[PDB]
């Protein structure tokens, strides 16, 4: 609102606690973004490490495990998906969580279905060859279990094939970047909105205070105030309506992640 | 006879440096795809807001051009000169032949025959575009000179008008002319609106392109 | 300060926001053109021939910028009257035209160029208006006027019929008239020229040489601006919080040495949300960056008033070299107060980027959390683990449904 | 002359009670969300195995 | 707010981008009203008899 | 309290909050929140002599 000067100071503390409600209220929602990771994320008690083997049955996951030679030690196709998504008074804070350590927990959670199916989910982790696996999992759509196992050379082929057209159908993330679309253009209009007089004068606090005198210019300074609080008002309130929508779907999130990956749905 | 501009009368809008940002601009400017006078090679016209004033040669017939409300006496004007010297800018009550010009010996100047009570001097193939607007008692000219590779036809392109004069002169002004090298031994006048543009700038600062706002749904 | 900021006398475990952090800037440096000229007054005062007293000058001075002070205070002048305003203040205000009339006369004629005189000058000579606004100069010139044998060349008119209106002029010379009688043109008896002349000679008393005067009259009418009073300037710095005006733009912020180029028209450069981020030294003509001034925020890390009252300090996003034991750097500010250990425990006050804060090891220390355990599945292609036993397991998990229902009444609020 | 002092505390009293009727929206839509889930979990937990 | 009249319209160009902030709000949620409609009833791919 | 003293008939103008001029500059200035009241009646009778 003010910003630097004094006479403005001294004018915006007559209106109360409207700028403490507003710091409360971006307060929250900053608070809430970490725990939305937390909650998808960390889902695992232990730190699940895959065998330096890879006999799974012919079934084959090297695009999906992290990557030694890295120093963010991600997946190809989460280094593919990866490279397609100081002001007035403006600050953004650092996640808690860095994304190494969240790919580190998708890592995690990914050898631990690799190596024990669901039983990590439930409570310790209780090792399965990977076919046997499968064939307990096509019992649960109710196939009978021979199924797989005297197919299981065309049902790896056909999981490889799979897998590997899901990269060049990748190199889709629309949903990701209206977000960051949505968030930027909204910081965008908070700061055009500051050249704008709202009826005074001039829309900068000093030409307005060094060509007129106190009586005067209280006058214009307030209706600055006016027009400047309401902007922020605006901004604020839309961020909260914002926040919970993306609180809905980190929930679901949640969900998915308890109940496909940790079991058969 | 007329001609039409395609995308022309393009000038930069004040100092400020600035890049690549397709920046949003309210002015006064000459709408894409005009209907420009053409005049060879000359009479009163009006002023009215603005005028763009292209011209075309090797040698160097335009000479200036005179500016005003009456262009004679009982009331001031403007009187932008170049012999083969350099340029004249001069302020003062004048007495302007109705057909005013210069000769080409190579003696010249019948252009008028008083001075009074000048308030401001100064002294010192090819197209060659200016921009002039008055505001505010400044008479402000953009001017820009680029090479053809014809010798007297309009061309099309796009060429952004640089800032060249500033004149606190308060002068009024209704009308104007040209001023020409008689023979002894081609030119456009478009006019000025407010407009909305879109303007696109370079990474060093330059408008490359533009876009009129209103010319078809699609801008 | 987090105790005042919550309104409380106990603080429980968390991370509080309690004020900001705002470098300072000092002085003022100016900017703006060079000292560009001073007003034409070359020719109006240092002539090498000036003009008589019966046909004085005329010159319109116009549009310039004119300094009233290398005037003032020359020193050179023998008398230096100001009337509508006051010698100082002449380097402080706009008209619309200063006109400066010029000429010669006797010494102690100079008491008659002055607003409601009589004599044989300010009768029929030079008459000055009775509300003048301008100054009147005069400088003694013996040396340069006056020759042996006597400078013949001076004239002033001595006969009118009438005084002069203000500022009115009269070359004629057709001859005067005495008592009722023709004299078609020819002296005699009652009538005679209108002309006489100054006799200058070197050898004669003061008040009798010869003094050049200058008079100036500054008549207002209307515009939009004009001439004016000179800006000063000092010397812009350079990685310094600085509070700068460069001809107009007034701001705050550090100044740096850029590596752009503008257009050679183009003073000052804005960013997208329209920010003046660079500017143009009027006098040396370099692009200059302003990024803004160190700031941001400061929160307070406490392990709760029931358990200590040391504290420590997070310097929202800044390098721990410009705050003003433990300074440590973090990708989320700069931390005092807090020791930083090579151990890693489960996260309990979040700091950021990783990072948590503890009352362990006492004090408070800095870490980068723990994911979790490491639990290493022995997984082969023909080995399976079977449990023998179970547990029975109660967990609790709470939920609100409801709040309180409030109601208000508009008008009584 | 009490008209326009009147008027400055009419203006702010009325934004102060629409920014808080606002805020309560906003925290009734969170809590109608607790009680849904409360809901479902009293079906598929209490009245049935899961 | 004005409606038809230019004397109202330049004064209301002192408040910014307010209207442009709104006629983008409620844009947004008529076309969330035909996203509505397609998740739930398209579900199908073929249009069986 | 109660202030007193004369001066020109059209610098009472100047008796107020938030002025300049030669009076309220440097002879008598009123804070910018003032609260009393301001009276001023001619006096050429009493105070002006031949
Ligand atoms: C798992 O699949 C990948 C393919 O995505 C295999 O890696 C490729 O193998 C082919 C030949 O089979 C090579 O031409 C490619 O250069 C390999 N791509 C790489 C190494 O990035 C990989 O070999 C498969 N794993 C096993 C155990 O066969
Ligand atoms: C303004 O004046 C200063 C001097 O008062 C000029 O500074 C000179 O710059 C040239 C560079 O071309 C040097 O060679 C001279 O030695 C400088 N003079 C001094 C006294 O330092 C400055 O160039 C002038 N401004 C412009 C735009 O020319
Ligand atoms: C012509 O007028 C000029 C301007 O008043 C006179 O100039 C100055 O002379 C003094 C010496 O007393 C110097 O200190 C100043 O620097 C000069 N001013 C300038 C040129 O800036 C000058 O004396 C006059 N003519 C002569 C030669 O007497
Ligand atoms: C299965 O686990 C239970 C414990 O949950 C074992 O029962 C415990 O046995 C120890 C030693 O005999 C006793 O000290 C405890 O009191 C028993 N617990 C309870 C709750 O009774 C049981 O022996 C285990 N069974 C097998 C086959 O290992
Ligand atoms: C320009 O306007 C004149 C007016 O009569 C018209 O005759 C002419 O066709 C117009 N030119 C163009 C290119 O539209
Ligand atoms: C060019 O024209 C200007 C107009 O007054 C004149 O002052 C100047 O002397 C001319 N050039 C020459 C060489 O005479
Ligand atoms: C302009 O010129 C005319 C005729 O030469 C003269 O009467 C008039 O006084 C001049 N204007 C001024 C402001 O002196
Ligand atoms: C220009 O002409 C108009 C005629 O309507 C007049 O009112 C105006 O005063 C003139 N400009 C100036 C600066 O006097
Ligand atoms: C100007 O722009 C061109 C192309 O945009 C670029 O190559 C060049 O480096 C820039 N600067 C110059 C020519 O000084
Ligand atoms: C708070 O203080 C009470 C009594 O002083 C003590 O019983 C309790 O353990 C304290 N809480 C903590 C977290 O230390
Ligand atoms: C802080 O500044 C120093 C000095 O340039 C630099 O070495 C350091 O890298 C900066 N901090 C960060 C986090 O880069
Ligand atoms: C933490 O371990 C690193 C190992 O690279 C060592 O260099 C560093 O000194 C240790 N820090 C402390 C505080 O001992």
């Amino acid at each position: 609102i003010c910003g630097d000067s004094t006479e403005c100071s001294n004018l915006l503390l007559q209106y109360g606690s409207f700028c403490t409600q507003l710091n409360r209220a971006l307060t929250g929602i900053a608070v809430e973004q970490d725990k939305n990771t937390q909650e998808v994320f960390a889902q695992v008690k232990q730190i699940y490490k895959t065998p330096p083997i890879k006999d799974f049955g012919g079934f084959n996951f090297s695009q999906i495990l992290p990557d030694p030679s890295k120093p963010s030690k991600r997946s190809f196709i989460e280094d593919l998906l990866f490279n397609k998504v100081k002001f007035n008074g403006l600050t953004v804070l650092p996640p808690l969580l860095t994304d190494e350590m969240i790919a580190q927990y998708t890592s995690a959670l990914l050898a631990g279905t690799i190596t024990s199916g669901w039983t990590f989910g439930a409570g310790a982790a209780l090792q399965i060859p990977f076919a046997m696996q499968m064939a307990y999992r096509f019992n649960g759509i109710g196939v009978t279990q021979n199924v797989l196992y005297e197919n299981q050379k065309l049902i790896a082929n056909q999981f490889n094939s799979a897998i590997g057209k899901i990269q060049d159908s990748l190199s889709a993330l629309g949903k990701l970047q209206d977000v960051v679309n949505q968030n930027a253009q909204a910081l965008n209009t908070l700061v055009k909105q500051l050249s704008s007089n709202f009826g005074a004068i001039s829309s900068v606090l000093n030409d307005i205070l060094s060509r007129l005198d106190p009586p005067e210019a209280e006058v214009q300074i307030d209706r600055l105030i006016t027009g400047r609080l309401q902007s922020l008002q605006t901004y604020v309130t839309q961020q909260l309506i914002r926040a919970a929508e993306i609180r809905a779907s980190a929930n679901l999130a949640a969900t998915k992640m308890s109940e496909c990956v940790l079991g058969q749905s | 006879a007329y001609t039409n501009s395609f995308t022309r009368g393009v000038y930069y809008p004040d100092k400020v440096f600035r890049s690549s940002v397709l920046h949003s601009t309210q002015d006064l400017f000459l709408p894409f795809f005009s209907n420009v006078t053409w005049f060879h090679a000359n009479p009163v016209l009006p002023f009215n807001d603005g005028v763009y004033f292209a011209s075309t040669e090797k040698s160097n017939i335009i000479r200036g051009w005179i500016f005003g409300t009456t262009l004679d006496s009982k009331t001031q004007s403007l009187l932008i000169v170049n012999n083969a010297t350099n340029v004249v800018i001069k302020v003062c009550e004048f007495q302007f032949c109705n057909d005013p010009f210069l000769g080409v010996m190579e003696s010249e100047f019948r252009v008028y025959s008083s001075a009074n009570n000048c308030t401001f001097e100064y002294v010192s193939k090819n197209l060659r575009e200016f921009v002039f607007k008055n505001i505010d008692g400044y008479f402000k000219i953009y001017s820009k000179h680029t090479p053809i590779n014809l010798v007297r036809d309009l061309p099309q392109g796009f060429s952004a008008l640089e800032p060249l004069v500033d004149l606190p002169i308060g002068i009024n002004i209704t009308r104007f002319q040209t001023l020409l090298a008689l023979h002894r031994s081609a030119y456009y006048v478009g006019y000025l609106q407010p407009r909305t543009f879109l303007l696109k700038y370079n990474e060093n600062g330059t408008i490359t392109d533009a876009v009129d706002c209103a010319l078809d749904p699609l801008s | 300060e987090t105790k005042c900021t919550l309104k409380s006398f106990t603080v429980e475990k968390g991370i509080y926001q309690t004020s900001n952090f705002r470098v300072q800037p000092t002085e003022s440096i100016v900017r703006f053109p060079n000292i560009t000229n001073l007003c034409p007054f070359g020719e109006v005062f240092n002539a090498t021939r000036f003009a008589s007293v019966y046909a004085w000058n005329r010159k319109r001075i116009s549009n310039c910028v004119a300094d009233y002070s290398v005037l003032y205070n020359s020193a050179s002048f023998s008398t230096f009257k100001c009337y509508g305003v006051s010698p100082t203040k002449l380097n402080d205000l706009c008209f619309t035209n200063v006109y400066a009339d010029s000429f010669v006369i006797r010494g102690d004629e100079v008491r008659q160029i002055a607003p409601g005189q009589t004599g044989k000058i300010a009768d029929y000579n030079y008459k000055l208006p009775d509300d003048f606004t301008g100054c009147v100069i005069a400088w003694n010139s013996n040396n340069l006027d006056s020759k042996v044998g006597g400078n013949y060349n001076y004239l002033y008119r001595l006969f009118r019929k009438s005084n002069l209106k203000p500022f009115e002029r009269d070359i004629s010379t057709e001859i005067y008239q005495a008592g009722s009688t023709p004299c078609n043109g020819v002296e005699g008896f009652n009538c005679y020229f209108p002309l006489q002349s100054y006799g200058f000679q070197p050898t004669n008393g003061v008040g009798y040489q010869p003094y050049r005067v200058v008079v100036l009259s500054f008549e207002l009418l209307h515009a939009p601006a004009t001439v004016c009073g000179p800006k000063k300037s000092t010397n812009l710095v350079k990685n310094k919080c600085v509070n700068f005006n460069f001809n107009g733009l007034t701001g705050t912020g550090v100044l740096t040495e850029s590596n752009k180029k503008f257009l050679p028209f183009q003073q000052f450069g804005r960013d997208i949300a329209d920010t003046t981020d660079a500017v143009r030294d009027p006098q040396t003509l370099e692009i200059l960056d302003i990024t803004p001034c160190s700031f941001g925020g400061v929160s307070v890390i406490t392990p709760g008033t029931n358990t200590s009252n040391q504290v420590a300090v997070l310097y929202q996003d800044v390098n721990c070299t410009e705050v003003p034991s433990n300074v440590f750097q973090t990708r989320a500010g700069c931390l005092i107060g807090a020791e930083h250990v090579n151990n890693s425990y489960e996260c309990d006050i979040p700091i950021g980027a990783g990072i948590c804060a503890s009352y362990q090891t006492q004090s408070i220390i800095a870490y980068t959390m723990s994911l979790g355990a490491e639990n290493s599945v022995a997984y082969s292609n023909n080995s399976i683990a079977i449990p023998t036993n179970f547990t029975i397991s109660v967990t609790t998990e709470i939920l609100p449904v409801s709040m309180t229902k409030t109601s208000v009444d508009c008008t009584m609020y």
